């Protein structure tokens, strides 16, 4: 641990062979045409020759099936709704969109005592199967067909849908950082000390996740190279104290303090423009068409489980009024869980980052403290501006805010109540 | 409590809740029936396992509901929701979506037309009511729920994950090595209680032990042991697979088989988590319909050094345990699955070459 059980096709590029082939033919980039009278092919065909292989990695949906990608151009495999004779559908290569046509589901089967095992590719539930246009040992092209003949007799039309693996590259697979334990609350050590500022918080690991590179938007590479030497990209889930506000309150007085948690709509469409993902209003993980295939593994590396809401997160602007109780000037600050996301590079560089501040669990400290000086009361709160009425609820005042303890909104009185 | 920060607000299925609708007049709480079939009521509020809930979590994020009493789970029947044993089927999962941090409805997916969502909603807030179906979602709080009660629970520890099992060294040309190295923890899942079957009833599992949990090991199996003189072979017997008798308790203790290319197979009770089953335990569902079964092997192996040499042969196992919430195994069956695809051979002296493998032959 952090293990992200990737399966093994899901982490090489596989030259994949037909079985009952005598001269070695497989899937390949050839740019010859093909040899065969009714197998017409293109510049987009995937073609079927004993040169040139193909090396093609396997990556795991969430329902178990796979999209076949290529090493060298990072396109993937697609059923084109075009009909060629007797009602069959080339398969050819194009850029991911996620669309149930560039899904295919692998089934195998054979003498698995003896090492004689193959398996197929089907498509639309089981309806179709990719195979060899017509020939075995000559060069042709790649289709799915309506005519499923048994398994267990390999019939001679079952030979041309009989693969097998053979050769590979190792796909590019960043190392998973080991979780780190969150630090208390820091204590200022003086009048002047004004606390931790985010940019210096230390950072606890809390997860990790492998994302595949046709659903990462990067500008700095390309498609090629994206594939080869980042081939999964690494996400961390990180936590620290974010704080909101550092100030010297009087004696005896209270002050009216802003207080900004939440994420902005600026940080959620960057994330949703470099990986279809974004933050919901229960600091969950919502997910958009092209990564919502991935979205259970993802979360179950993150940790971080997925929203149960459709409200998106936004700014959240509070005005608080705290009170001192004490006859000295006390220097309070107070810090909110942030939730940090990290997008790097199989080398490390980091490609961007995305924070949003929980402000469900907060703390405060101060200098003098305790038991110098009396805990810091929170006496009035108001919603200034928030763009959804997910959470509309105030603190029960008054509200004690002891030195080091976490706030956990949720196990407080709110205005209006809940849990009745 | 810094390390369990996260623990503070907890996800659905980590406590007991007690529900109720939010524009209600008077106390109702949702009301379980007594007898293992039965409608769902909203009854006035009391302190009763059949108002208490728990939401098991799926791999999809949705949820089976059953009571604390008896352990049936919410049923979607034709126009009111019941509450029947738990057989897997697609009308005992729902779906919790939380309109406001407090609110929230339940919704059931049609499995004929999944663009048919319904939520369920009483007929009165006056009177007890059946929960019945609407479409009728935006801007409608007669489906908003609240959560009355939330009693937290003590799910049981889970051991800590360890490395691989390493081969096991010999100390001299006449030890035989140990018959088993370290059993290896690779993971262990929750699995809940009404998927497993156990002598303790589901109404005393809901209350003592709602969550199970099955333990991955793996550890190295001895095969064979001889000390082979130089230039000899020999052909020794060696076991792959899984037996019969194995292979039936397993499939009837958690619902889960072994398929032959390893992989695990799910049933119907436990299909909706096995995305979390295979992830906790490091494991990866199974790519065919063909079973794992026993087979038997003989390979030759030829000791291709000047001076006698003492081999042994390991078999990789990998072993999963049922436990209960105090942690006693359930299974009195052996859950193991030898793969002959994976073998060491320990030797001495250690700096002697491999055995040269032979032939393989299958017995029947």
């Amino acid at each position: 641990s952090l293990n992200y059980n990737l399966p093994e096709i899901s982490k090489k590029f596989y030259n994949l062979k037909n079985k009952y082939s005598r001269n070695g033919y497989g899937l390949s980039k050839t740019e010859f045409p093909s040899s065969i009278e009714n197998c017409p092919s293109n510049e987009y065909s995937i073609m079927y020759d004993n040169k040139d292989p193909r090396f093609l990695i396997r990556f795991l949906l969430d329902d178990g099936r796979y999209i076949i990608a290529d090493r060298d151009d990072g396109e993937v495999f697609d059923e084109a709704p075009t009909y060629l004779d007797n009602n069959n559908h080339p398969i050819i290569s194009r850029h991911y969109t996620g669309e149930e046509r560039q899904k295919f589901e692998q089934v195998g089967s054979g003498d698995y005592i003896t090492g004689e095992q193959f398996f197929q590719f089907y498509t639309q539930n089981k309806t179709r199967v990719l195979s060899n246009c017509r020939a075995l040992d000559s060069r042709t092209i790649l289709l799915s067909t309506a005519k499923i003949f048994p398994i267990y007799p390999p019939a001679s039309e079952t030979q041309l849908t009989a693969f097998v693996n053979s050769s590979f590259y190792a796909a590019a697979i960043p190392q998973l950082p080991q979780t780190s334990l969150l630090e208390n609350i820091p204590e200022p050590t003086s009048l002047d000390d004004s606390g931790v500022l985010p940019k210096d918080a230390v950072r606890a690991v809390k997860g990790s996740a492998l994302l595949p590179c046709i659903i990462v938007h990067d500008p700095n590479l390309n498609n090629s190279d994206k594939m080869k030497f980042n081939t999964y990209y690494l996400l961390e889930y990180k936590e620290y104290w974010h704080q909101l506000w550092s100030q010297i309150i009087p004696a005896h007085q209270t002050v009216k303090i802003q207080e900004r948690t939440g994420i902005s709509e600026v940080v959620q469409n960057s994330m949703i423009e470099d990986l279809n993902m974004y933050i919901g209003a229960d600091f969950g993980m919502l997910f958009y068409f092209r990564s919502s295939g991935f979205k259970e593994q993802i979360t179950r590396g993150l940790n971080r489980p997925l929203s149960q809401t459709t409200t998106q997160l936004g700014e959240r602007v509070e005005e608080m009024e705290y009170y001192n109780s004490n006859d000295l000037d006390v220097r309070y600050v107070k810090y909110a869980l942030a939730r940090e996301f990290t997008l790097k590079r199989v080398n490390g560089e980091i490609v961007k980052n995305w924070v949003a501040v929980d402000y469900r669990l907060a703390g405060i400290q101060s200098y003098p403290n305790a038991p110098i000086t009396n805990p810091l009361t929170l006496t009035k709160h108001t919603i200034i501006r928030c763009e959804n009425s997910y959470d509309g609820h105030i603190f029960k005042t008054p509200l004690i805010f002891k030195n080091g303890e976490v706030i956990v909104k949720t196990n407080e009185e709110l205005i209006p109540k809940i849990n009745q | 409590n810094l390390d369990f920060i996260d623990s503070f607000i907890p996800t659905e299925g980590k406590y007991i809740r007690v529900m109720d609708f939010y524009n209600s007049e008077y106390p109702f709480c949702i009301h379980a029936p007594s007898a293992p079939n039965g409608d769902i009521m909203t009854e006035i509020c009391s302190r009763e396992n059949n108002q208490y809930f728990i939401f098991f979590p799926t791999d999809d994020g949705r949820v089976i509901i059953a009571n604390r009493h008896n352990g049936s789970v919410f049923t979607g029947e034709a126009t009111s929701v019941v509450s029947d044993i738990y057989t897997g089927s697609p009308l005992q999962f729902f779906r919790e979506v939380k309109r406001t941090m407090a609110t929230y409805y339940l919704a059931i997916q049609n499995p004929e037309s999944a663009t048919d969502v319904r939520a369920l909603e009483p007929h009165s807030h006056e009177l007890p009511s059946r929960l019945y179906y609407t479409n009728n979602i935006e801007n409608n709080s007669n489906i908003l729920i609240s959560n009355k009660e939330q009693i937290y629970l003590t799910l049981p520890s889970l051991p800590e994950n360890e490395q691989y099992p390493k081969t096991p060294v010999l100390s001299g040309i006449d030890d035989i090595g140990p018959n088993q190295s370290e059993k290896s923890i690779i993971g262990s899942t929750l699995i809940p209680c009404i998927m497993v079957s156990d002598f303790i009833s589901l109404g005393e599992r809901m209350k003592t032990t709602p969550y199970y949990y099955v333990k991955h090991t793996q550890y190295w199996q001895s095969m064979w042991s001889a000390l082979f003189p130089p230039g000899s072979k020999e052909t020794k017997t060696e076991k792959s697979g899984i037996t019969d008798t194995s292979q039936i308790s397993m499939t009837d203790g958690i619902n889960v088989s072994i398929g032959a290319d390893f992989g695990l197979r799910f049933g119907n009770k436990t299909f909706g988590i096995k995305g979390g089953f295979t992830y906790d335990t490091k494991t990866q569902i199974t790519n065919t319909s063909q079973l794992l079964i026993e087979t038997t092997y003989t390979r030759e192996y030829t000791n291709t050094e000047n001076f006698p040499v003492r081999y042994t042969g390991y078999v990789l196992a990998s072993e999963f345990t049922l436990h209960r919430s105090d942690g006693t195994q359930v299974n009195t069956i052996p859950w193991v699955a030898l793969n002959d695809n994976y073998t060491t051979i320990a030797r001495y002296p250690h700096f002697a070459s491999e055995p040269l493998l032979g032939n393989t032959k299958i017995i029947t």
